[PDB]
């Protein structure tokens, strides 16, 4: 037997006599394709279908000419190939699902050593929410855009973490790879969707982690046929400025690679400030080690110090597998605590395999 | 005689059904579609198609008239999820190989002990490891110790190959990879093996071609629901190649996996073992000596020993013979060994 | 500008693509139109990106240029006869080419 | 039923007729159906090839039996190779002559095909035809194009004939280990091709070909000799002798110049010397003798 | 209808205009050479009885070879002139096209032709374009 | 070469389709160029006024050029040390002279396959000259001039065509009197002499080190 | 040519083509799958279509069209008629020679299978006596329109 979308009738059984004839005959049957341009004053639409032709039509009277841009699933006639009412992608609730608004379990004194860049990053983003005098009597206008850049994992996430428990008010972070999308056209639709519900709500931030993906990359240089990127980059660049007139929401952007740089983007309206963020010379090495210990058991007698010498190129991911590897020592025979050997091991496990 | 309502939808619908393609889904008594052309149509749908197993991705019944959505269409006999499962047990379970047990512990506290004693873990509070990385040379212990720790477990386990994944729909690839995840999850904490997977990752090169990006994304949802982060219930991952230096990076980087175990040399002292296990299924006559051929030749595997013990049988059987002597084992070891024997510093080194 | 019946300008560089048989598809298109139309002059600036000498293994990049190279060297000057057409070659550097060209 | 075409009406797509004959176009390559080519004798010299094939082939089917009775399973993959061309189609024309069974023989170049899938498809309806009829060989020449190398996807190495490969490679031992089908590939270049199915899970035969040696070459040279017309008071060993390490291919050419100079002299008649001339035209090397070459290092 | 057995898959004949226009006594200099082909492919035409007779098999093929302007393609034009074959030649470039299969297919629509039509006489002039030593194709 | 509007049916010719190309030049489309008022500039007067001697006088008087009996130049080269104004001159004087600024970067020429920096450097020189009497400002030409002559891996093929569709397009076989180009580098002696003669690029513009006095002015 | 009539859809508890006192609706068209999957018969319904003929229009018409009166009398000069008698001697030889070779073979190992299974349709009589006929009608029609001639003009 089969199935064929088959259900017991006591929901289908009244549908099934007339509400199917009235979707047969009056309802009529349209497509989707793509519009690739406009004319102005008058329609004059062409419009491909990517598997017949490109077809220069025009719209119906059911719609009116506003919202129909380039880039639209729209509905297209069998016949006189029309555009009946365009279809939208995906609805609704797509920005509550990266604006958690929500209590980080990040402690202040989290990231230790290196002060000097969370100073600046208070200055960045505190002041001009809640200090804006002094920006005022002097005459300069605030900045509202840094990027952040270096060694990958160096605490980019920590301190972007450190400002969104500080003030807990309106947290966006976006990845960088969700905005890589399938369809032609469709995050570029989300940063608008994005940057008109944020300049709602006052005293906000959006982080953009990881703009090797989308900020401005390769500018179009590998994507020859889907172009995608691009439309979505200078989207983003042209709704960053013009739609901002004396704004409150602060944009923040970190990447690994100190290469994806657009100096229209450091033209002074976007970006401005440049704060990187360097190795731990030795104690913010040994603070991260106070970290990554206390939360498990230790011997209260062994030092930080010592371990922090045998590592002179190290970063937060690093030492926190040092700390998960010589966890697995103790795992190893019946230990319930953690010794000192057990760490040396696993630098030297950790260190002298591959890096050195 | 009684049955009328269904009997007359049965003969409401237009006759020649075509196959449709789920693409989205909006609750309005009307979605898009996809025609095997790759033509999508503004359809609608009835009320009697059972909205409840409609998933982007799954397959429908289409008109000629109006094209709207006949019935849905149920997965039509495509085994994708279900025949990589192991059923039955795997070969032997330790006494199979011989002379690696330095990298059985590795295994086994990171599998069995999660499993069977979570306690050490939750003695210091220190997490399980989730991936482990087995590569070396090619045919080395690889495939043989994956089957001898499947074997020695109480848990599920699974056999994936990695080319039982790609397809060319544009969905198929990265949809069973949350098919198969789900079916991970809701079932026991199955063991994830997934042989070969220098296929599907190396390098993160894009290009403009719809060739290659099917592999891309299918890679790059594996590392998202990999590393979910929701809900995973302790799934145990087992990767294997030949070769690592032409792999993703980012799946070598912690927080995904934390376990690189290599698989080294040979000797004179795992390959005797071999002979006898490769010797044991046969008429194994008493005027056989394996000793000499043991000591004469200085490098080969099991794969050579296997090589060996079907050449032996096959000269026996061309001298119209049951048994096998000693001299069919003398040929097959100087015919087939002499396929690779080539390069050597000897008397220089003592 | 004086005499000038049919005068082709070939630059020379913008003859090759990334397809691997499409540059000589356009040598042969070049020269039926030279046959098409009676006296007729191609001038071809720049032989030094297209000509250049033969040589070994030599990164298949390499090899098209060649076989496109080979592919003029036996369409105006080979089987058959070109007959009411004048070539202009003209470049900088005659040092290294074919000298079968 | 499985791979059963049917009639399709082409207004209500209604069924009209079940169809016959299962899947098969372009059998014009297959089923060669022209049994003598060429005869047993008219190799010499490589008689352990022969004897190999011979009971590789027609042992497993004349007498399966005997392979079911010890407990091991029937070979199915030959490899054969030699690099100067060496009983590579004589050996393979030959077999298929006095063997009373089906031929078919299948180009490593053919499988191409334009546009994707179509190439692919064809692949697996070709073992339908060949398990059609169980007493069959499939011959393959010059698999050296199409199975070389697993490539990256996004530089060069583009994979569409890969699919094949995959194909192949995972139909024979795949899905069910069959039975009475014997592969034979022969090309040179054993450096080359794909190890993945050189493992001994598949092939099981990797026959090379050596050259002749100075028995061999006056083997060769009594075949081609046979049908000429020779003068009495002639040495066929010593032109062998004056083959140091010839191709068995070489035997013909010093036929044919031998025959070439006794046609401008309008002379039905061969001398000694017309082969020494003969063969010196033919070994023109880049090796060059010189004396000094091959002394130096002695 | 039923259409005659290959009315297709190229055309490429020499058939009055055009034609190679030379004489064979034209080259003055290659008493060996031009007496070489001639005994290759012009003497099996006609007189094939003295092949049968010693039992010489006359050869399938030959190579030409050397430096530029020694006389390569004016030699090959005399031939074609004093033949009674169909001459079926071909630019060595020429059939490498930018989708896979098309270059192996016109390979075979060639050979197809001049095997089911006459005694015919194939000429390939450059093949260093298509057939050097064969490597790992790593492109 | 044209787009032309055809019927469905009867396949007739009757629109025009005013013919797009390629979307990588159009993303080189900057207008709007802001007016940067020439004082912002310390230090460097003679090289602005020889600039606006060189550009914008052919472009007032263009009638002036035309019965003296004489030819305006099209070829202006910056260079110096990277950092002395080579992207603070000519696009604070294309924000009065109206005429559709067209950038080109020398990075973005080189692509991965061959035969692209053919396709991409003429259409750039098509759309100007479709347009009014447009400048063109070429940015880093050092990365695509090379030192001709020179087989060497790898920069021996894809750099020395695209160079050459470059030097064929400026003076080449037709007038090219429709569109300027103020092309500019950092750099001199790595360029070969093959369009580092007059005909193209003859205006030599060097930026010299700011002084203490015109750093003072600057600041 | 095909003319169609609409018929309403109240009558749908009553079989449609309300056919009375008539048996010719079996004729002049049956309806085929082509016609039956639109609109048949649920829909619309066939009809029948005769053709108006009388006298005054059609004697006139083939009197017209399909009539010569100078032509049925020319002579077509033989340049090309007796060039046209020798054509196809040539190809009914070589048929008659094909026609003795089948009929001096004469299998008769089962005759009467392998006759029925090995058919030609073009061997025994099918291109032997065709032509012949052709050839043998034409020259008759060309000499008594040549003796004719010569009868009436002096
Ligand atoms: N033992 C032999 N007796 C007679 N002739 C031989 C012998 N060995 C080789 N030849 C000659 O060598 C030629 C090559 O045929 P062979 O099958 O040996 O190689 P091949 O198949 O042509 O090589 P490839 O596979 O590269 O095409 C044949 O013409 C054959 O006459
Ligand atoms: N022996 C000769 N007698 C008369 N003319 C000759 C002779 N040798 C060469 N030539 C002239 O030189 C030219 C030789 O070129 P040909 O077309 O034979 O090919 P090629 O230049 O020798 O070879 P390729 O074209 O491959 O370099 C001919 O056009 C011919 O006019
Ligand atoms: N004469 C000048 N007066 C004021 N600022 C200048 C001058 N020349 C250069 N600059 C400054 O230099 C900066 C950019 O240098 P630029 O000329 O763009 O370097 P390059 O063109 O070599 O990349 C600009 O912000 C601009 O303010």
């Amino acid at each position: 037997e089969s199935d064929t979308g088959l259900a017991p009738p006591a929901l289908w059984d009244l549908a099934a006599d007339k509400q199917t004839l009235q979707s047969e005959q009056p309802l009529q049957v349209a497509r989707c394709t793509k519009i690739i341009n406009a004319d102005s004053e008058d329609p004059k639409y062409i419009i491909n279908v990517k598997q017949f032709a490109k077809f220069v039509v025009d719209l119906s009277d059911q719609v009116a000419p506003t919202d129909i841009e380039e880039g639209m699933r729209v509905g297209v006639d069998r016949n006189k190939y029309q555009i009946h009412i365009p279809l939208p992608p995906k609805i609704d609730p797509t920005v509550t699902m990266m604006q958690v608004e929500e209590k980080p379990d990040v402690t202040y004194s989290d990231v230790g050593g290196c002060k000097e860049q969370i100073e600046k990053l208070r200055e960045v983003v505190e002041t001009p929410l809640l200090h804006p005098e002094r920006f005022v009597n002097l005459g300069i206008e605030p900045p509202k855009g840094v990027l952040l850049f270096g060694p990958p994992g160096t605490g980019k996430t920590l301190c972007a973490r450190a400002v969104a428990n500080r003030t807990d008010a309106c947290f966006i972070r976006v990845i960088g790879s969700e905005l890589v999308q399938k369809y032609v056209g469709e995050g570029a639709r989300m940063v608008r969707e994005l940057f008109e519900m944020a300049r709602t709500k006052k005293a906000c931030l959006i982080f953009f982690d990881e703009i090797d993906a989308i900020g401005g990359a390769r500018f179009d240089d590998g994507a020859g046929g889907d172009n995608e990127v691009q439309r979505t980059m200078l989207e983003l660049i042209n709704q960053l400025d013009g739609f901002d007139p004396r704004g409150n929401i602060k944009v923040l952007m970190a990447t690994n690679r100190p290469d994806t740089l657009d100096p229209a983007l450091m033209r002074p309206g976007r970006l401005d400030r440049k704060i990187e963020f360097s190795l731990p010379d030795l104690e913010g090495r040994t603070h991260i080690f106070k970290i990554h210990a206390r939360s498990m058991s230790v011997e209260r007698d062994i030092r930080f110090e010592l371990l922090a010498r045998l590592c002179p190129n190290s970063t937060g991911a690093e030492i926190r597998s040092v700390c998960t590897e010589a966890g697995m020592f103790a795992i190893r025979a019946r230990r319930k605590i953690a010794t000192e050997k057990d760490f040396l091991e696993a630098v030297n496990k950790v260190i002298k395999s591959y890096a050195k | 005689k009684q049955e009328e309502e269904r009997s007359k939808v049965d003969d409401l619908r237009g006759t020649p059904m075509s196959v449709g393609t789920l693409e989205e889904i909006i609750d309005d008594n009307h979605a898009i579609v996809s025609t095997s052309v790759g033509s999508e149509h503004y359809v609608s749908i009835l009320s009697f198609v059972d909205k409840d197993l409609l998933e982007p991705g799954c397959s429908v019944l289409l008109n000629h008239k109006v094209h709207a959505v006949i019935g849905v269409l149920m997965d039509d006999t495509d085994p994708l999820v279900t025949v990589m499962k192991v059923e039955k047990a795997p070969q032997e379970t330790y006494a199979d190989i011989g002379g690696l047990d330095n990298q059985i512990q590795e295994i086994k506290e990171s599998v069995e002990l999660p499993l069977t004693h979570p306690e050490y873990y939750e003695e210091m509070g220190i997490k399980p490891p989730k991936g482990v990385i087995l590569y070396g040379p090619p045919g080395t212990g690889k495939t043989l110790l994956a089957k001898a720790v499947a074997n020695q477990t109480s848990a599920t386990f699974l056999r994936v190959v990695g080319s039982e994944l790609i397809q060319k729909y544009l969905g198929d690839g990265p949809k069973l990879v949350r098919e198969l995840f789900r079916v991970a999850e809701e079932h026991a904490p199955s063991i994830v093996f997934i042989d070969e997977i220098d296929a599907i990752g190396t390098k993160r090169y894009d290009s403009n071609s719809g060739g290659e990006r099917e592999i891309q994304r299918t890679m790059l949802e594996l590392l998202n629901q990999l590393d979910g982060f929701d809900s995973r219930g302790d799934v145990k991952v087992i990767m294997a190649t030949n070769r690592i230096e032409t792999l993703d990076p980012a799946l070598i980087r912690p927080g995904r996996i934390d376990r690189k175990i290599e698989f080294p040399l040979p000797d004179e002292k795992t390959k005797k073992r071999i002979f006898q296990i490769h010797t044991s299924r046969m008429t194994l006559a008493d005027d056989v000596t394996l000793d000499d051929l043991i000591m004469a030749k200085d490098d080969l595997s099991g794969a050579d020993i296997k090589a060996i013990c079907t050449e032996a049988g096959l000269m026996a059987l061309r001298e119209r013979r049951m048994k096998v002597t000693n001299e069919d084992f003398k040929k097959s070891k100087e015919n087939v060994l002499y396929k690779k024997q080539e390069g050597t510093p000897e008397g220089l080194y003592l | 500008s004086q005499l000038d019946c049919n005068f082709l300008k070939v630059v020379s560089s913008s003859i090759v693509d990334k397809y691997i048989g499409e540059s000589a598809r356009l040598i042969r298109e070049m020269f039926n139109y030279a046959r098409d139309h009676q006296p007729c002059i191609i001038f071809m600036d720049e032989i030094d990106a297209i000509g250049g000498r033969r040589f070994s293994e030599g990164t298949s990049a390499d090899r098209e240029i060649q076989r496109t190279l080979m592919e003029l060297l036996n369409q105006m000057d080979g089987f058959d006869t070109l007959h009411r057409v004048k070539m202009i070659m003209a470049t900088n550097r005659p040092d290294t080419l074919d000298p079968a060209l | 039923t499985p791979n059963c075409r049917v009639a399709l009406r082409n207004d209500s797509y209604t069924l009209h007729k079940i169809l016959p004959n299962k899947v098969d176009p372009l059998v014009s390559l297959m089923m060669v159906e022209k049994v003598p080519d060429s005869t047993y004798e008219m190799i010499g010299g490589l008689d352990k090839q022969i004897k190999e094939i011979k009971e590789v082939i027609e042992l497993p089917v004349k007498h399966p039996e005997l392979f079911e009775a010890l407990g091991i399973a029937q070979p199915k993959g030959v490899l054969l190779y030699g690099p100067p061309g060496t009983g590579k189609t004589l050996l393979a024309r030959a077999v298929a002559h006095h063997t009373d069974c089906t031929f078919i023989r299948v180009s490593g170049s053919e499988l191409v095909q334009k546009f994707i899938g179509e190439g692919a498809r064809m692949v697996r309806e070709l073992f339908v035809m060949a398990r059609e009829h169980a007493p069959s060989i499939i011959f393959m020449d010059e698999i050296d194009s199409i199975g070389s190398s697993r490539l990256e996807g996004g530089s060069g190495g583009d994979s569409e004939v890969q699919r094949t490969m995959l194909e192949l490679l995972n139909q024979l031992d795949g899905f069910e280990a069959t039975k009475n089908i014997k592969v034979i590939m022969a090309t040179n270049r054993i450096d080359i091709l794909d190890s993945a199915l050189l493992r001994p899970g598949r092939i099981d035969r990797k026959i090379e070909f050596p050259p002749p040696n100075e028995e061999a070459r006056l083997d060769i040279l009594k075949i081609h000799s046979r049908k000429m017309n020779l003068t009495r008071g002639i040495n066929l060993r010593k032109i062998a002798e004056l083959m140091p390490g010839a191709s068995g291919a070489e035997v013909k050419g010093v036929c044919t110049e031998a025959g070439m100079y006794a046609l401008r002299e309008r002379r039905v008649h061969v001398t000694q010397e017309d082969f020494e001339m003969a063969v010196a035209k033919v070994m023109q090397k880049d090796s060059e003798k010189n004396m000094s070459i091959k002394k130096l290092w002695k | 209808d039923v259409l005659p057995p290959e009315a297709d898959s190229s055309i490429m004949m020499l058939t009055s205009d055009q034609k190679p226009d030379v004489m064979y006594a034209d080259i003055g200099g290659m008493d060996i050479q031009k007496q070489e082909v001639r005994e290759a492919v012009e003497l099996p035409l006609t007189h094939f009885e003295l092949y049968k007779q010693i039992g010489i098999d006359p050869p399938r093929g030959v190579l030409m070879y050397g430096p530029p302007g020694c006389g390569k393609t004016m030699l090959a034009k005399a031939v074609a002139h004093h033949t009674t074959a169909a001459f079926i030649r071909v630019v060595g470039s020429e059939f490498v096209q930018k989708y896979l299969g098309e270059g192996p297919r016109m390979v075979r629509d060639v050979f197809r032709l001049a095997k089911e039509n006459a005694p015919a006489i194939i000429f390939i002039d450059e093949i260093d374009a298509i057939a050097t030593k064969r490597f790992d194709a790593q492109t | 070469g044209d787009l032309v509007g055809v019927n469905k049916d009867s396949y007739l010719i009757l629109e025009t389709l005013p013919t797009e190309y390629d979307s990588r030049v159009k993303a080189m489309e900057v207008d709007e160029r802001p007016t940067e008022q020439y004082s912002d500039i310390g230090g460097l007067d003679k090289q602005i006024q020889e600039l606006v001697e060189a550009i914008v006088l052919p472009m007032n008087h263009k009638e002036k050029f035309e019965n003296l009996g004489i030819q305006p130049p099209k070829g202006v080269l910056m260079y110096g040390p990277p950092g002395t104004g080579k992207t603070l001159l000519a696009r604070a004087c294309a924000a009065q002279t109206k005429a559709t600024f067209l950038k080109l970067a020398g990075p973005q020429l080189v692509q991965m396959f061959i035969g692209d920096g053919a396709k991409l450097v003429r259409d750039a020189f098509a759309l100007a000259k479709e347009k009014a009497p447009s400048i063109i400002f070429i940015d880093e030409l050092d990365a695509i001039g090379t030192k001709r002559f020179d087989s060497e891996k790898a920069g021996d093929r894809e750099v020395q065509r695209t160079m050459l569709e470059l030097l064929n397009q400026l003076d080449g076989f037709q007038p090219n009197t429709q569109v300027k180009v103020i092309a500019a580098t950092n750099r001199v002696d790595i360029l070969d002499p093959a369009l580092l003669r007059s005909g193209r690029l003859d205006r030599k513009i060097e930026f010299p080190m700011p002084n203490e006095e015109a750093r003072a002015r600057i600041m | 040519i095909d003319a169609f009539r609409l018929i309403n859809a109240n009558m749908m508890v009553l079989g449609h083509e309300p056919r009375q006192t008539t048996s010719n609706l079996g004729h002049l068209n049956k309806p085929s799958i082509q016609a039956l999957i639109h609109g048949l018969n649920r829909h619309y319904y066939s009809i029948t279509i005769n053709y108006r003929k009388n006298e005054l229009e059609q004697k006139m018409l083939l009197n017209l069209h399909k009539k010569s009166w100078m032509e049925g009398l020319t002579l077509q000069d033989y340049s090309e008629h007796c060039k046209h008698n020798e054509s196809v001697v040539k190809e009914m030889l070589e048929l008659a020679k094909n026609y003795n070779k089948a009929v001096e073979e004469e299998d008769k190992m089962t005759p009467e299978q392998l006759a029925i299974k090995n058919v030609g349709k073009q061997d025994p009589k099918r291109h032997l006596e065709e032509h012949v006929d052709v050839l043998m009608t034409s020259n008759i029609v060309q000499c008594l329109a040549a003796m004719l001639d010569t009868v009436v003009f002096k």
